């Protein structure tokens, strides 16, 4: 909630 | 040419988020100015109402690529908006392979 992003990486 | 129409500028992270969430269609991307690391841009893809952020900067031998997971495995590019085409391919690109580019100009 209150955050709509992940700012993750390629697990592909 | 590097043409680039997908890259907006340089926004806000309240403005990535709601730009991907008004085109409400999963799967769409924006290049857009990272606003913590310049010369480096950022696709982002609106999935499961979470905007997933994705780091592509250039590497130093000239080839264009993004950043990768620790253990994973990255292949390179010679362009920025070749990214994107080979991208679009599913489980073999991102979350999700682009496919409804949100630029700022025409709908």
């Amino acid at each position: 909630r209150k955050s709509l992003t992940i700012y993750a990486q390629v697990q592909k | 040419m590097d043409a680039v129409a997908v890259y907006h500028g340089k926004i806000s992270r309240e403005t990535g988020e709601k730009l991907l969430l008004a085109t409400g269609l999963d799967g769409s991307y924006l290049l857009r100015d990272s606003e913590s690391v310049p010369g480096v841009y950022c696709l982002c893809v609106l999935y499961h109402g979470y905007i997933y952020t994705y780091r592509v900067s250039q590497t130093e031998t000239g080839s264009w690529s993004a950043e990768t997971a620790p253990g994973v495995h990255k292949r390179y590019f010679r362009k920025i908006k070749n990214l994107i085409s080979a991208f679009q391919k599913p489980d073999q690109g991102i979350v999700i392979p682009l496919q409804y580019p949100v630029e700022k100009k025409s709908s």
